[PDB]
Formats: C-alpha cells, sequence, structure tokens
C-alpha cells in the first residue's frame, strides 16, 4: 500500500515522505484523505530520501503533517466521452454542474504526449464558418490556433456562441469550452447563455462541454484546467473521430497560473517576472492542437494583452504559436456592424495564394485592397469634402461602404439578440458574393439594404423588398 | 489505400495487447522460476568470463 | 531466455483482427459509378430562332 | 484556327466604332471568346482519364 | 506482414547485457538529476538511463555528478541505474542523412529507415585553424534581387538574416535553397550544396509543411532536415544547433561546399536560458546567461571556407533571428550582430508596405560577402547601395523645398525601389538580373512611369530572351562583362525602353 505521510507543507507545496521501495514517479497523482474529501496533490519533483515534491490542486489549509496519503499513480484521469458533452467538471474532474456524478466509460491522463510528426497531417484545409466575414479576411482552418483580440462586451460570447453553432451544422463536431480562470460571475452567464441558446440542454443536444477556471482555485489548478480540457478534446479527435473546436480563456492567465507554479517550485525567475519553463510549457499545450488522421482539435484563444504591452514575453510567445489572429473592436460595432471583426486588423497564417485558392485570394486581395484604399481616402475625403471624390475614388467610396455593410450578417444564436434570424453562409457561397460585388453587378441597391443581409442570394431578396 | 495504412497501424496495436497478455502469462508461469535459473547460470558464464 | 518467451508466446498465440471487407467499406469512401452520358444541349434551335433572327437583322448599322 | 477567330474578334471591335445599333454584337463575340478560353481552361486542367494502378 | 515487422523486431533484440559501471540516480526533477556513483565518468560524455533517457554530464562533483536530461522527466523515477554510454555526445553524420528528417539524437523523424551514416561525430569541437581557412570567393546566389548583388553572400560565409517576428523570416533561405536546385541538380560537385535547414522552436505542424513544401519543390533530395520542434525537451533544442553543425562538417571535410540555416537562434537562446536557470547559474545581462555569447560563438565560427591545402570545402550559415519588437539594439540580437560579418536586417513597414521580401538596406550591411561576386553583377551593380542610401536620405527630408538636384535622385530612387521588389518564391537566374540592374543604374526606368516598371520588367526580360539570349549565354559562361556586353546591353536597353 504506497502510502506516506506529510513531512511538509510550506505554501501548497507539499512535501510527501514514503516508505521505502515503493517510491512514487512523477507526475503521478497523490490523493490525501481530507474531511474536504480528498486534495489531489500532483508529484512534481523527487527531492530524494524517499520524499517527493507535490503541487496542490485544491487548499492545503489545516494539514496535519504525518497525514495519510494514497498514491493513484500516473498523471490525473479525468472521465472522458460524450457522456462528458455539457457536463461542468472543475480540475479534478468532478461535477460542478451540480448534476451529480457523470457516468463516462473511461478516465484518461491529463498529461499526454503530442502526436508525432508522421501524424501531423500535411495540408490545412480552410475550416468553414457560417460568418462570411471570418471566411473572407481570415479563413480558419484545421489544427488553427485563431487567437482572438479584444474585449468582452463588445459580443465575445455571442462570437464564440456564433462559432459553436456553426460548427455544430458545418461539422456536426464537438466543442469545449475550456476557460482559464474563469470570472464566476461570467461563468454563471455563459452557464446560463449557453443553456438559454441549447448549446447545451438538459435531457436536450449538449455540443460544449464545460471546464470553467477559477481564481480561487490554486494556481497549480489553474494550470492544470488546460491540460485537463486538452485530454477531453483528444477523446473527442482521436477517439471520436470529430472535429472540436476548443475556446481558451486568458492564455495571459495560463501564463501567469504557470509563472506562480514555477515561483511556488522555488526556481530563478525568468525575464519580466515570467517562468524559465515558459517556453514549454506552451510548447506542449500548443501542439497538441494538431489536426490528426482521425480528426482536428481547433482552439481559439484569448489573449488577454499585458498592459497593452505587445513586447512583453508572455505575448510574444503566444503569437510564435498562433496562426490566424482575429481582432475584434467595438469601433466596428459602433458602425452597427456585428461581426465585430476590424478588417484591417485581421490576419491569418492561410490566406495565400494557393492556400485559400487563387480566386479567393485575389477576390480578398481587391477587398482588401477596397477597403484599405477606402479608409484612407475617406481621411482626406471627409475633410475636403465629398465632392472632391474622383470617378475613381467614388466607386470606391460606393463599393467600399456597400461591402461594409455587406459584412453584416445575423448571427444564428443572436437571433433573438439581434432579433434578425442568422445566415450561416458557406465558404463557396462567401467568395460568389464578394465576386459579384467587386464586378458591381451589385452596387447599385441601397446601402442599408446590404445591411444585415446574408449572402448574395440574401440581397436580391432585400432589394426586391426594398423596392416593395 | 488510407485505410488499407490504417489497419496496419491498428493491428499492430491489437497485437501489441496481445503481447501484454503475454507477458501477464509469463510471469505468473514458474518459468519465472525456471528462468530465473537461466539467469542465474548465464550470470555465472559472465561473471566468470570477467 | 525472455527473448524466447516473448518470441514463442507472440508468434504461436498471434491474434486475428478484423480486417472484413464491410468493415473497411464503412472506413474508406465508397466507390462510384460512371457519371452517366447525358446529353450536350446547343443553344438556338426551333423556328423561335428563326423569325428572332430575321427580325433582329433589320436594326441598320450607322 | 483560334488565332484567326481572335484577330476577327478585335478586328470587329474596331469595326463596331464604325456602326451604332451594333454595340453589342461586340460583347457577343467577347462572350464568344470568354467561352472558348474557358473550355481551353478545362482542357488544360484536365486529369488522366485512366485509373492508375502502377502505385493504386 | 504486420507478423513479420513483430517477427523481425524479436529476432532484432539479441545477447544479454554486459556492464560494469553504473551509478544510481539521486535527486532527479529540474530536467537535472544527480547520480552517486560513475566515477570513470568522462566529462561532458553521453549516459543512458534505465528509463532509457540519455543526458549529458555537465557538472562533475566530489561526490555526485550531474546529469542533464535530453528528454522529459516523466520517463525518469528517482534511483535508477544510470550506465554510461561510453562516448562524449556524439551523433551520426555520413552521406545518407541526405534527404532526410531527423530529430537532433539523429532518429530519423521522417522514419526513412535507420539512418545510414558513415561515422558518428562529437558535437561539440573546435573550429577550424587561422591556416585552415581560405579567404573566399565562390558565390552562393540566392535569386532575389538585392540579395544577390546588394547584400551579396559567398561560400563558407558568416552572414546574419535578422528581423521581425514571423515576418515569414523562414522564406527568404528558402528561396535561397530552391535557387541552387539548378546548382545542386548540377553535375559541378564544385557548384553542389548540399543544405541543412535547422528548424528550431518551431511547431511540429509547421516543420511539416515545409517539409512537404520542400517535397514539392523537389528539393528535399539535395537537403537534410534537422529539426528540433518546439515540444522537444529544452536541452535537447539546446544541443540541437551544435549536433546539427556536426553533421554539416562532414559534408565540409569531404571537400564539399554546404549550406547551414540555422532558424531561429532566438530559440536555442531562449533555451540555453532555460537551462541555464534550471542549472541555477545566476541571470546574465537582460537575464539571458552570462555565456550566452559564447554559446553562439562557439557555434558560429564552425562555419568555414576550408583552405585549398586542406580541402576547399565549405558550410556557408546564415542564422536567422527573430528580433523581438524589430530592436536591433538588445544583448541577444547585438552579441550575434558582433559575430557574424554583414546582416540582413528586414523592415517591418516595407514588408507590410509590399517589397517582398523587405530588405531594410539601412540595416543590411555585407563585409565579406562582396568579395564573393559575380563580376558582371559587381560591374553592374557599383555603387547602388550608396545611392539608394541616398534616396533614403534625400526621402528623410522630403517629407521643405526639394532642389533638382535631390529631386532627380528621388525620381531614381523611387523607380529603383520598384526595381527592388521580388515576388516570393520566384528565384531569378544571374544572368537575367545583370540587364534589369543596368537600366536602373542607367536611368532608363525614367522612361518608365512608376505604376508600369513592374510591367516593363517581365516585358523587358522577355524582350531579352527574345532579341537576343546570346548576351545572357556570354553572361552565362564568361560571368564578366566586355565592352561587346556593355555596348549590346546599352543598346538593348534602349531599344526596349522605347518601346
Amino acid at each position: 500500500p504506497i502510502t506516506g505521510k506529510v513531512t511538509a507543507v510550506i505554501g501548497a507545496i507539499v512535501d510527501v515522505h514514503f516508505e521505502q521501495s515503493e517510491l512514487p514517479a512523477i507526475l503521478n497523482a497523490l490523493e490525501i484523505k481530507t474531511p474536504q474529501g480528498k486534495l489531489v496533490l500532483e508529484v512534481a519533483q523527487h527531492l530524494g530520501e524517499n520524499t517527493v515534491r507535490t503541487i496542490a490542486m485544491d487548499g492545503t489549509e489545516g494539514l496535519v503533517r504525518g497525514e495519510k496519503v494514497l498514491d493513484t499513480g500516473g498523471p490525473i484521469s479525468v472521465p472522458v466521452g460524450r457522456e462528458t458533452l455539457g457536463r461542468i467538471i472543475n480540475v479534478i474532474g468532478e461535477p460542478i454542474d451540480e448534476r451529480g456524478p457523470i457516468k463516462s466509460k473511461l478516465r484518461k491522463p491529463i498529461h499526454a504526449d503530442p502526436p508525432s510528426f508522421a501524424e501531423q497531417s500535411t495540408s490545412a484545409e480552410i475550416l468553414e464558418t457560417g460568418i462570411k466575414v471570418v471566411d473572407l479576411l481570415a479563413p480558419y482552418a484545421r489544427g488553427g490556433k485563431i487567437g482572438l483580440f479584444g474585449g468582452a462586451g463588445v459580443g465575445k460570447t455571442v462570437f464564440i456562441q456564433e462559432l459553436i453553432n456553426n460548427i455544430a451544422k458545418a461539422h456536426g463536431g464537438f466543442s469545449v469550452f475550456t476557460g482559464v480562470g474563469e470570472r464566476t460571475r461570467e461563468g454563471n452567464d455563459l452557464y446560463r447563455e449557453m443553456k438559454e441558446t441549447g448549446v447545451i440542454n438538459l435531457e436536450g443536444e449538449s455540443k460544449v462541454a464545460l471546464v470553467f477556471g477559477q481564481m480561487n482555485e490554486p494556481p497549480g489548478a489553474r494550470a492544470r484546467v488546460a491540460l485537463t480540457g486538452l485530454t477531453i478534446a483528444e477523446y473527442f479527435r482521436d477517439e471520436e473521430g470529430q472535429d472540436v473546436l476548443l475556446f481558451i480563456d486568458n492564455i495571459f492567465r495560463f501564463t501567469q497560473a504557470g509563472s506562480e507554479v514555477s515561483a511556488l517550485l522555488g526556481r530563478i525567475p525568468s525575464a519580466v517576472g515570467y517562468q524559465p519553463t515558459l517556453a514549454t510549457d506552451m510548447g506542449l499545450l500548443q501542439e497538441r492542437i494538431t489536426t490528426t488522421k482521425k480528426g482536428s482539435v481547433t482552439s481559439v484563444q484569448a489573449v488577454y494583452v499585458p498592459a497593452d504591452d505587445l513586447t512583453d514575453p508572455a505575448p510574444a510567445t503566444t503569437f510564435a504559436h498562433l496562426d490566424a489572429t482575429t481582432v475584434l473592436s467595438r469601433g466596428i460595432s459602433e458602425l452597427g456592424i456585428y461581426p465585430a471583426v476590424d478588417p484591417l486588423d485581421s490576419k491569418s497564417r492561410l490566406l495565400d495564394a494557393a492556400v485559400v485558392g487563387q480566386e479567393h485570394y485575389d477576390v480578398a486581395s481587391k477587398v482588401q485592397e477596397t477597403l484599405q484604399t477606402y479608409k484612407s481616402l475617406q481621411d482626406i475625403i471627409a475633410i475636403l469634402g465629398m465632392d472632391e471624390l474622383s470617378e475613381q475614388d467614388k466607386l470606391t467610396v460606393e463599393r467600399a461602404r456597400k461591402i461594409q455593410r455587406f459584412l453584416s450578417q445575423p448571427f444564428a444564436v443572436a437571433e433573438v439578440f439581434t432579433g434578425i434570424p442568422g445566415k450561416l453562409v458557406r465558404l463557396k457561397d462567401t467568395v460568389a458574393s464578394f465576386k459579384a460585388v467587386l464586378e458591381g453587378k451589385y452596387d447599385n441597391i441601397p446601402e442599408h439594404a446590404f445591411y444585415m443581409v446574408g449572402g448574395i442570394e440574401d440581397v436580391v431578396a432585400k432589394a426586391e423588398k426594398l423596392a416593395a | 489505400v488510407r485505410y488499407e495504412a490504417s489497419l496496419r497501424q491498428l493491428e499492430q496495436r491489437q497485437l501489441a495487447k496481445s503481447v501484454i497478455s503475454r507477458v501477464q502469462s509469463e510471469l505468473g508461469n514458474p518459468k519465472f522460476q525456471e528462468k530465473v535459473l537461466q539467469q542465474s547460470i548465464s550470470e555465472i558464464e559472465q561473471l566468470l568470463s570477467k | 531466455n525472455v527473448i524466447q518467451d516473448l518470441y514463442l508466446r507472440e508468434l504461436k498465440d498471434t491474434k486475428l483482427a478484423p480486417s472484413t471487407l464491410q468493415d473497411a467499406e464503412g472506413n474508406v469512401k465508397p466507390w462510384n459509378p460512371p457519371q452517366k452520358p447525358n446529353l450536350p444541349e446547343l443553344e438556338l434551335q426551333g423556328p423561335e430562332a428563326l423569325k428572332a433572327y430575321t427580325e433582329q437583322n433589320v436594326e441598320t448599322a450607322h | 484556327a483560334k488565332s484567326a477567330a481572335n484577330k476577327l474578334d478585335w478586328a470587329k471591335v474596331i469595326s463596331s466604332l464604325r456602326i451604332t445599333g451594333s454595340t453589342a454584337t461586340q460583347l457577343s463575340s467577347f462572350k464568344k471568346r470568354n467561352d472558348e478560353a474557358r473550355r481551353q481552361l478545362l482542357e488544360l486542367q484536365s486529369q488522366p482519364t485512366e485509373v492508375d494502378f502502377s502505385h493504386y | 506482414e504486420v507478423s513479420s515487422i513483430l517477427e523481425e523486431r524479436i529476432k532484432g533484440v539479441s545477447d544479454e547485457a554486459n556492464l560494469n559501471e553504473t551509478g544510481r540516480v539521486l535527486a532527479v526533477g529540474d530536467g537535472i538529476a544527480r547520480v552517486f556513483g560513475l566515477n570513470n565518468i568522462q566529462a561532458e560524455e553521453l549516459v543512458e538511463f534505465s528509463s532509457g533517457v540519455k543526458g549529458m554530464a555537465l557538472n562533475l562533483e566530489p561526490g555526485q555528478v550531474g546529469i542533464v536530461l535530453f528528454g522529459s522527466d516523466r520517463l525518469v523515477k528517482e534511483g535508477e541505474l544510470v550506465k554510461r554510454t561510453g562516448n562524449i555526445v556524439d551523433v551520426p553524420v555520413g552521406p545518407g542523412l541526405l534527404g532526410r528528417v531527423v530529430d537532433a539524437l539523429g532518429n530519423p523523424i521522417d522514419g526513412k529507415g535507420p539512418i545510414d551514416a558513415a561515422g558518428r561525430s562529437r558535437a561539440q569541437v573546435k573550429a577550424p585553424g587561422i591556416l585552415p581557412r581560405r579567404s573566399v570567393h565562390e558565390p552562393v546566389q540566392t535569386g532575389l534581387k538585392a540579395v544577390d548583388a546588394l547584400v551579396p553572400i559567398g561560400r563558407g560565409q558568416r552572414e546574419l538574416i535578422i528581423g521581425d517576428r514571423q515576418t515569414g523570416k523562414t522564406a527568404v533561405a528558402l528561396d535561397t535553397i530552391l535557387n541552387q536546385k539548378r546548382w545542386n541538380n548540377g553535375s559541378d560537385e564544385s557548384k553542389k550544396l548540399y543544405c541543412v535547414y535547422v528548424a528550431v522552436g518551431q511547431k511540429r505542424s509547421t516543420v511539416a509543411q515545409l517539409v512537404q513544401t520542400l517535397e514539392q519543390h523537389d528539393a528535399m533530395k539535395y537537403s537534410i532536415i534537422v529539426a528540433a520542434t518546439a515540444s522537444e525537451a529544452a536541452p535537447l533544442q539546446y544541443l540541437a544547433p551544435f549536433t546539427a553543425a556536426s553533421i554539416g562538417e562532414w559534408f565540409r571535410d569531404n571537400g564539399k561546399h554546404a549550406l547551414i540555416v540555422y532558424d531561429d537562434l532566438s530559440k536555442q537562446a531562449v533555451a540555453y536560458r532555460q537551462l541555464s536557470l534550471l542549472l541555477r547559474r545566476p541571470p546574465g545581462r537582460e537575464a539571458y546567461p552570462g555565456d550566452v555569447f559564447y554559446l553562439h560563438s562557439r557555434l558560429l565560427e564552425r562555419a568555414a571556407k576550408l583552405s585549398e591545402k586542406e580541402g576547399s570545402g565549405s558550410l556557408t550559415a546564415l542564422p536567422v533571428i527573430e528580433t523581438q519588437g524589430g530592436d536591433v539594439s538588445a544583448y541577444i540580437p547585438t552579441n550575434v550582430i558582433s559575430i557574424t560579418d554583414g546582416q540582413i536586417f528586414l523592415e517591418a513597414e516595407l514588408f507590410y508596405k509590399g517589397i517582398r521580401p523587405a530588405i531594410n538596406v539601412g540595416l543590411s550591411v555585407s563585409r565579406v560577402g562582396s568579395a564573393a561576386q559575380v563580376k558582371a553583377l559587381k560591374q553592374v551593380a557599383g555603387s547602388l547601395k550608396l545611392f539608394l542610401a541616398q534616396y533614403r536620405e534625400v526621402a528623410a527630408f522630403a517629407q521643405s523645398d526639394l532642389d533638382a538636384s535631390t529631386k532627380q535622385t528621388l525620381v531614381r530612387g523611387e523607380r529603383l525601389t520598384q526595381l527592388l521588389k521580388q515576388n516570393q518564391y520566384s528565384p531569378l537566374a544571374t544572368e537575367e538580373q545583370v540587364p534589369l540592374i543596368y537600366a536602373g543604374v542607367n536611368g532608363h526606368l525614367d522612361g518608365i512611369e512608376l505604376s508600369r516598371i513592374g510591367e516593363f520588367e517581365s516585358s523587358f526580360l522577355s524582350y531579352l530572351k527574345s532579341n537576343h539570349n546570346e548576351l545572357l549565354t556570354e553572361i552565362r559562361e564568361k560571368g564578366e562583362l566586355s565592352k561587346e556586353l556593355l555596348a549590346s546591353l546599352k543598346s538593348a536597353t534602349e531599344s526596349f525602353v522605347a518601346t
């Protein structure tokens, strides 16, 4: 019986002394029986003398040094399956949805090795999203890391919700909203919203699985929430063969949490206070997001800039892993445009002549050139006067403001929220729409009659209704 | 072709688990005892070869 | 030794896994038949065309 | 062949300048050029017409 | 089938172990282990743990030896028996690494069988002596306008590629490998380069895309890829450039010209930082290790063009630095700059503003790169680097009363800027570059308004081939302009410029 007596509790770093020839291994799981049920401590060092050093995932308050510990071995194994869809589970993998024990066939270790060089897929296919704006100006793709920028209240949650809806139609995959140190006020809201928009529905369908982090939970448990989420996703990808989309909250708080755990483990703090083990921790996290031959996870991550410093190492490390950046802005929302996507700030790795298709690339490049010129033209056009527009310039103004409006499309999730039924417009049809607008076929119909229209087909309808 | 390659991998993990099953059988048997004798005489030969 | 035990056991006891064509079919994209001859139909037919062109041929070229 | 056709196309453009009320004839010739180039791009795009079996 | 492969493997385990040295691990974790025993250990040896992980002894202390784990902690457990590999860290080197992705241990991660390797050779080695160096004279052609003449590069030559993060930094190097496709598909062994692309600190997916790109451009057959992805252990990443350079030296020591691109050494710095901090050695300047200069200098100076007496080979080196915030002042960047001869600083503003690649010429220099140059492209391109750093000055104060002298320069400068531009993944013949540069230098691109300069360029090239490919064939063999070629270029350029 691999058992040991607690021989230190300096901070949340609890050293447990085991009786000889029963020594744990690194990344094992120890469970200390407590009136708090259990505390799961994860072995993160061997200090010798048949003593180990572990980190805690739950508060170490009231420990009596010498308490019996039980070694469960290996990384913490969390239940996985379609049983875990729509269940809020805390880091240890226990219901916090309060809907009681989740019966799920298998449980699996939270640390797992990234797929092999061979297992990496040799091409990245554009994942479709009903949002035309996304599919134009920054196409999402398999195994992709898409780093959200902007602030909550622009409709961050709605944007995320929309994506879940889109994913269900598009693929019929799964999602897991993983929230790193999620604000519990927001967490209540998210659960209520997700229930309300039926992406989680009691006996109904549950697509997104929730793992919500909590800032009251120890720094160690902040570090491990991400890994727990990653495992769930991998069960879906590898063992249910489904594409997944995994949201992460602040990866600033991923780093921040990691930094603390390093300091607790006692290591020389690296530059800008960040962990010395900074690179490796992102590396493991962001190399289990890959496109496998079974499925592909895709991750939308949230980057909370640290005091707007883009020079900071934590942003830099993040940007290295990131494949696309979606830069939501509130200015855009103030131009009535929902999507809130700032067109000249969003960029993706995939958005090349061959990569996204030549036609699409050329169309995109033109629309981008059009918008780029429109903004710049508007700088001195607005000031000097609209009468100072050239025939060439006002052609651009006409096209652009019509494109800008044409970007606006309701969201299925936000059918209630805007009041207008969503338009999930396919990738092929997105290209088609912009081609016509480029060819001036459309843009002879009012600006407001492109407002909140879906595809090309939709603004045929709106032209008729506008007239009627 | 893709499934054919997949089937080779699937076979490899199936036969891997059969190897684990064989290990559980081996450590049961008093082949466990008799092969300790085999190790013993081999170790004698090795250590005498030094 | 252990090599022999493992060798003997592994080879001898070797399992057969499913490899049914039916199971395979599920895991592959199924064969599609020919695309059907179809018919190539070419524009400009009927005496609709004849009347139209005779009539059309009246616009003086200035 | 196709080069004859295109010489007549552009010749007809500078002839069509000199004939008003025949301002959409040239658009039909342009359309004929268009579809000629479309089918040519089809023919150049063309897959091998036989199943691979030496690697397949 | 699968059974036969298994049978091959079981047969492929043979013979019982003969060992007579071990240590037993004390405390382990932090990617350092403290081992008890191994008193007969060699310094910087490779040791193998019972976990199967291998490590390099760094600190030999009187009672303990401190291995550094090239691998993951989870594998290792305390009190395991570590037996000495018996060899100082060496990696297989040989011809058969050609066209193989490998990890830094030399395990083929493309898994195209076990590597065929002539030898193994120690990871750290001292760089060739002064007497083993012969000054450079053979160039490497990059097929990129400015690179291949305004910032020319030699063979064996060490010249930096520095610039902004993920400006598709990698692409500049890829183009060199592509340009030398016909050189390396050449039969002249002197013209053959063998290029090693070291991918350090990069996503395994991204590397796989690179591999696929290279194999699409069928370039793999003349190139080796060493891979040290982000996931791979931080000490392994530390040992990754050194190991790659050993492979390069085997080619070099065949007297065969080669190239090695170390993308990105900035990630080696972070790796060494991690290692140093975990070795609890006090942080150096800017919190990067105090021996970081030594780390880079020992790595970098291995690139050489061997003396004629002692072979003739080369191993050209271009190391790719990811400048944080694009500010070249910073300890890690400056340390590299001082080591390298020449820099290829890239400017983000220009990159965004469609110079692909945007070779800033204010912070791009080349010193001994211009001692290996095609004489034709020395004659035509003379002082153009100065002219366009007069264009830089002129436009500095353009943003004012502009003297006609300055205005003329600005007009030329702007037109020249158009000429500079290249289109990514399209490499250009050296011969073809000679007329284009003649035109601009001789100011014939006044004759084409700036917007249509691009049209002129392509048309001019088509013209040149059709009008007389004789000139280009001459520059192909002679490689040095003559009066006849010079006149022919004046005549030809005026002729095309007119039309």
